[PDB]
């Protein structure tokens, strides 16, 4: 697995709550992704990737090499482990807490020149998944613009996750989430069209 | 920073400098007179149709009576300021239909009857250059009752109990006072401010002004066309400056914006918890029982009462400042317009 | 209002008029299932506090008022809500956590405390909402020879996160020698067993603790209590109860483009501007009912007893909260004074260029410019 | 104090308008000094004869 | 070891911003106004500066106040001696008496005293158990500590609001005095005044 480093280019915002607002500038402190961050590109033709308060995931492989994810402290046993393995025929979010099963959950919607921008969050025993698909031209690097992410699935796990691993030729971008305050601009229809990172530069500090 | 261009006047004990020509300069002075008159409903602002909140609010005495009295005093004082500034003429004079004043051209500061409102060219530019909002005047609840997705800020300001009152003197009446003062000044000089108006030709009136400032009247009478040309060019320069530059009316823009920011802050203070568990009174009354609910409602009542008292204190200070500026404007009207002033830089 | 018996000539703003609600509507989702609180509060045994079970409860008609008939407990100790107000409002999801501790540590089941249970067995968050139930079990979980089926963890490297478990049994490293799975010097087992006996004091007796954790209404409501629904009404000032959200207003159709994951719509000053109906998937607006201000215009009480009423800021095809005179002004409109086509000096100011006065030539209150 | 800051964030926008009032006073003082002293357009000088 | 009040004012978050115009620039403006009103009459206040002898400028001032200029031109040495004696007398009066600048001394003293009172207000308990915040954080648990913290926040916020309101009223009074001083600079210095006791 080769590892390259690239730029985020102000991508990866999401709706912070399930309420509606129109033409109102609103400030939110949450687990966000900083603008112009050092997002890490992986090409797989393989250690466990570190987990630190939510992971942003992007991919361009349309033939579904990246199937699922395996979480936990260790790999197989001796701790509390997770298994969110998915396939392509039917979309299943089958979650196992075998390591002695204590949490099982299945539901349909996880998956539906395309960006599958995902955000995984683990706060206070609550696991939240944000997902958004986006068309792209000039598929190298990351596009410039704004495309918000929407809430998909919540789960009551109730463990630690400190390591995560994708399930596999493939190329994907992994970005790391930090607690951060954003200033989001709601449109007339309720669409997030613009956002200001409140701790990026003094001009954005003045804007906030 | 630079204090200015350095100069060194050549002074000796037997040398003098005497002017040989002159210029006529027209300058613009802008003064605020009155501001937005507001009224605040305490029960609608704090409680909003809640009998438990009203019964908790009734134990705090008479804060809201003196708040309403202070806001009523400010609202009366604004109309008093406008009446004191403008209502200084006893009869509404009108210009005769002949429009010759010795070469001077007042066609573009005098009103024209073509427009529905009798406002002149410079008055229309000044009324358009200031972005004065509608401020909930023409039936704001009827406007907010419509099915429009663009929810106005004035809709929330009206719904939270904050009402904006209309002034006693409308813009048509203010323009009628301005037209009466202009016609009286042009047709009679200073004689209409000290009794009945006495007619006088405008060239001889300007000769009286020249003799007042200390220049003999033959200087005017041998330079009348030049002085008329300079005055017309100066008035055209004022119109070009007011058409191009939009930053001259910053005082009136600040007068609008301070009231807008104060009402916006008073609306936005309703979303704070103030140490309670929720900022929604019905949510508190639904979640909690009587005693603990009364505790949280008392905390919210204290916070909203503090916000209202801060708003009333800032309104009183701004009303004092606006009253001082209106008194200065009334003195400037009575001295500059109704007569001739020997005071330097006044 | 003036707290006097004599009123001089002028205008006085007095109170606020507001149209009253007529009926009340309650909207709840159609749920008929009954979730089993009975199987949570009746069990042969409860799990240990290091291995506490967690039961997720949704799609239920949660009858809370019957919970006092299943277990003999004193205080239904709630932290976020009221114990007697659980049958009206409703939630998203319920979580039930059941375990057994000793009587010294039952005070430790509280948001934001430091000890042994709250640090290494069961930690509650600082923003915790829900209720805690505790009852004595000396006749069920105590043995004369010693009941050792209940264990708890007292050694750990770090304090527990809120709402998480740690059931791994590894030998504690209390020093520098490696344990290698063998207990002895500076190597202690993390689980220590309770030693419950019926002859102990009241503080050492075993207590059964059941914690109900609630989630606030931000998601679509899955569990709601036994409140009957009411047919929907529109275009009238009504008291509405939408999934526990109580308000007063008038409902209209909304053209707002709500997303499928959004249930509420918010204003600037935190007011519910729009709501999604739980039964049918429809978006409704909330507008507050008609209000304003009332001003009384009068001469002195030594002159006459006739008054006029100005309604501020309202169009007045809607007056109901002499009486044959209505004149439309800019500052609301006027009832009780007639408009004349004359012009005098302003006696009592009203609004944009309109004044009122008392005239003799029958005496009456007239309004002019 | 992080806890005191967290309970200070719930009291609204009192401190923003306090800062706005103090900034208005600080601007107004220099406006007063400018409008009192800076009234001459140029800087004059006395000739060396006295 | 001697801690000043300014050190505690800075350490408790009350700072003082410097003015935009320094004393050198204020003195340069004053010197420019003096040079204009000595070497050019009043004409610099009505356009370009026009030079004029000082004896003739005194003659114009005498003719303005209503005395014929021969009274000046026959008593020039006496008037110059009287003016020099009056200048020396006001110099000696400012050298001796120190109770004349009480207005500016009060302007300094009010803004010293308000910050001293604001710093002194931090030592109060406001119904809590300790005025020190870290004592409450070290001693009490979360809920009761939040109660005492809420009492301290409410007391200190009320004190800060009182200070801001007093500063706003004093700013209004200072602005009125500055407007009067600007009018006096426009009318006395740049011209000749016909107003009695102005
Ligand atoms: C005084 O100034 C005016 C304008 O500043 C002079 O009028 C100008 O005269 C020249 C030549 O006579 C013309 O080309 C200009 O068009 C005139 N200007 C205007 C506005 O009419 C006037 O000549 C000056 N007087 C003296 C004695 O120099
Ligand atoms: C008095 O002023 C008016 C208004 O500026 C002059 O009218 C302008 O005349 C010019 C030249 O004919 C036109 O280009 C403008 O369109 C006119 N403006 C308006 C508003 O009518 C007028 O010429 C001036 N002189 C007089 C009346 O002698
Ligand atoms: C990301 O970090 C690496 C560290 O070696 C650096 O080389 C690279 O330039 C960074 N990317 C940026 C700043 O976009
Ligand atoms: C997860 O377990 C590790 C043990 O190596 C521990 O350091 C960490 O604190 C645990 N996670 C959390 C969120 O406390
Ligand atoms: C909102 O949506 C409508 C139709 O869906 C569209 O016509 C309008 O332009 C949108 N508003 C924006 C993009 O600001
Ligand atoms: C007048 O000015 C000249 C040149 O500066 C000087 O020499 C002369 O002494 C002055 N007159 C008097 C009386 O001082
Ligand atoms: C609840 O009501 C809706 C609308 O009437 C209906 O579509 C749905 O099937 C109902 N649910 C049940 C369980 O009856
Ligand atoms: C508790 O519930 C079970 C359910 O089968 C029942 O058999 C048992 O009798 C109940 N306990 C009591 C004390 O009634
Ligand atoms: C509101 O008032 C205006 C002015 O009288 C009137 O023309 C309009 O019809 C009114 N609106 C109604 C009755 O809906």
């Amino acid at each position: 697995r080769t590892q390259s480093y690239t730029n985020s280019f102000t991508r990866g915002v999401y709706y912070p709550d399930k309420v509606f607002r129109s033409s109102v500038l609103h400030s939110t402190q949450d687990l966000f992704l900083p603008f112009f961050s050092n997002v890490t590109w992986f090409h797989a033709i393989n250690p466990a990737l570190p987990f630190n308060d939510g992971v942003y995931f992007a991919s361009t492989e349309k033939s579904n090499i990246i199937r699922g994810w395996i979480f936990g402290t260790t790999l197989d046993s001796k701790t509390q482990s997770l298994l969110i393995v998915n396939n392509a025929t039917n979309v299943v979010i089958k979650v196992c807490e075998f390591q002695n099963c204590t949490f099982e959950y299945v539901s349909q919607p996880f998956l539906m020149k395309n960006l599958r921008e995902f955000v995984f969050k683990n706060i206070d025993g609550y696991f939240k998944i944000y997902s958004k698909h986006t068309p792209i031209n000039l598929e190298r690097d990351l596009p410039q613009g704004f495309s918000a992410l929407e809430p998909l699935v919540d789960l009551p796990i109730g463990i630690n996750i400190t390591r995560f691993q994708t399930l596999l030729a493939a190329a994907y971008y992994v970005g790391y989430l930090q607690p951060r305050t954003f200033l989001l601009k709601y449109n007339e229809n309720g669409t997030i069209t613009d956002a200001v990172d409140c701790a990026l530069d003094p001009l954005s500090e003045t804007k906030c | 920073m630079s204090l200015g261009a350095e100069n060194s006047v050549a002074y000796s004990n037997n040398s003098i400098a005497i002017p040989t020509n002159f210029t006529i300069s027209v300058t613009t002075e802008i003064l605020p007179v009155s501001m937005t008159k507001t009224s605040v409903d305490c029960t609608m602002y704090i409680c909003g149709d809640s009998t438990e909140c009203s019964n908790l609010l009734l134990q705090y005495g008479s804060f809201c009576t003196q708040l309403k009295r202070a806001l009523t005093g400010i609202a009366v004082e604004q109309d008093k300021n406008t009446q004191e500034v403008f209502a200084q003429v006893k009869q509404i004079y009108k210009t005769p239909p002949i429009k010759y004043f010795g070469g001077f051209n007042f066609s573009q500061i005098l009103p024209d009857p073509s427009k529905p409102s009798k406002r002149s060219f410079i008055e229309d530019l000044l009324f358009n250059k200031v972005t004065l909002a509608d401020a909930g005047f023409i039936k704001q609840y009827g406007d907010c009752l419509g099915d429009i997705a663009a929810r106005d800020l004035i809709c929330a300001q009206k719904f939270n109990g904050l009402t904006v009152l209309p002034p006693l003197l409308t813009d048509e009446m203010i323009a009628q006072y301005t037209s009466a003062l202009l016609a009286g000044t042009i047709t009679s000089g200073w004689t209409f401010g000290a009794g009945a108006a006495l007619q006088i030709p405008f060239a001889m009136q300007m000769a009286y002004r020249f003799n007042g400032i200390g220049v003999t009247q033959n200087v005017l009478y041998e330079n009348q066309k030049l002085i008329a040309n300079q005055f017309n060019s100066a008035i055209g320069k004022i119109q070009d400056s007011l058409s191009s530059t939009a930053s001259a009316l910053g005082k009136l823009q600040d007068v609008v914006n301070h009231n807008a920011q104060a009402l916006n802050t008073l609306v936005k203070q309703l979303s704070s918890k103030f140490g309670a568990i929720s900022s929604v009174l019905n949510d508190i009354l639904s979640r909690l029982d009587k005693v603990e609910a009364e505790v949280q409602i008392d905390r919210l009542i204290t916070g909203r009462l503090q916000s209202l008292q801060t708003y009333v204190t800032q309104q009183l200070i701004r009303a004092a400042e606006i009253r001082a500026s209106a008194n200065l404007a009334a003195t400037k009207m009575s001295e500059c317009v109704l007569g001739q002033s020997k005071r330097v830089d006044f | 209002t003036l707290k006097s018996f004599t009123v001089e000539k002028g205008i006085y703003q007095t109170s606020n008029f507001r149209v009253q609600p007529t009926e009340s509507i309650v909207r709840f989702p159609n749920i008929t299932n009954l979730c089993p609180f009975h199987e949570v509060f009746n069990a042969t045994t409860f799990a240990s506090v290091y291995a506490w079970n967690r039961k997720r409860i949704s799609n239920c008609v949660a009858d809370y008022s019957v919970i006092y008939n299943f277990a003999p407990f004193f205080a239904f100790k709630c932290y976020g809500v009221s114990p007697t107000k659980l049958n009206d409002l409703c939630f998203t999801n319920v979580y039930a956590d059941s375990f057994v501790i000793r009587g010294n540590e039952v005070s430790q089941i509280a948001p934001g405390q430091t000890g042994n249970i709250a640090d290494y067995n069961y930690k509650l968050p600082d923003d915790f909402t829900g209720c805690v139930i505790a009852w004595n079990s000396n006749k069920l979980d105590s043995k004369p020879s010693g009941n050792y089926n209940y264990l708890y963890r007292l050694f750990r490297k770090s304090k527990l996160k809120p709402f998480e478990r740690d059931i791994s049994t590894e030998i504690y490293q209390a020093g520098n020698r490696p344990c290698n799975g063998v207990a002895g010097p500076n190597c202690y087992s993390p689980l220590q067993s309770y030693g419950f006996r019926p002859t102990y004091g009241v503080g050492h007796q075993p207590y059964r603790v059941v914690v109900l954790s609630f989630e606030l209404l931000h998601a679509p409501a899955t569990v709601c209590g036994p409140k009957k629904s009411t047919n929907l009404v529109k275009n009238k000032c009504v008291n509405f109860n939408f999934n526990g959200l109580t308000g007063t207003g008038v409902l209209t159709e909304s053209n707002k483009k709500f997303l499928p994951f959004q249930q509420f719509g918010r204003d600037i000053a935190d007011t519910t501007d729009a709501v999604r109906d739980p039964q049918t998937l429809e978006i409704l607006d909330i507008t507050p009912c008609s209000f304003g201000g009332v001003s009384v215009i009068t001469p002195g009480t030594n002159t006459s007893n006739q008054v006029a009423v100005l309604y501020q800021g309202v169009n007045c095809t809607e007056v109901p909260v002499t009486g044959s005179n209505v004149f439309q002004t800019r500052a609301g409109c006027l009832i009780g004074a007639e408009y004349v086509n004359n012009s005098y000096e302003c006696d009592i100011p009203i609004g944009a260029g309109i004044c009122a006065s008392y005239q003799t030539q029958s005496q009456s209150i007239i309004a002019y410019t």
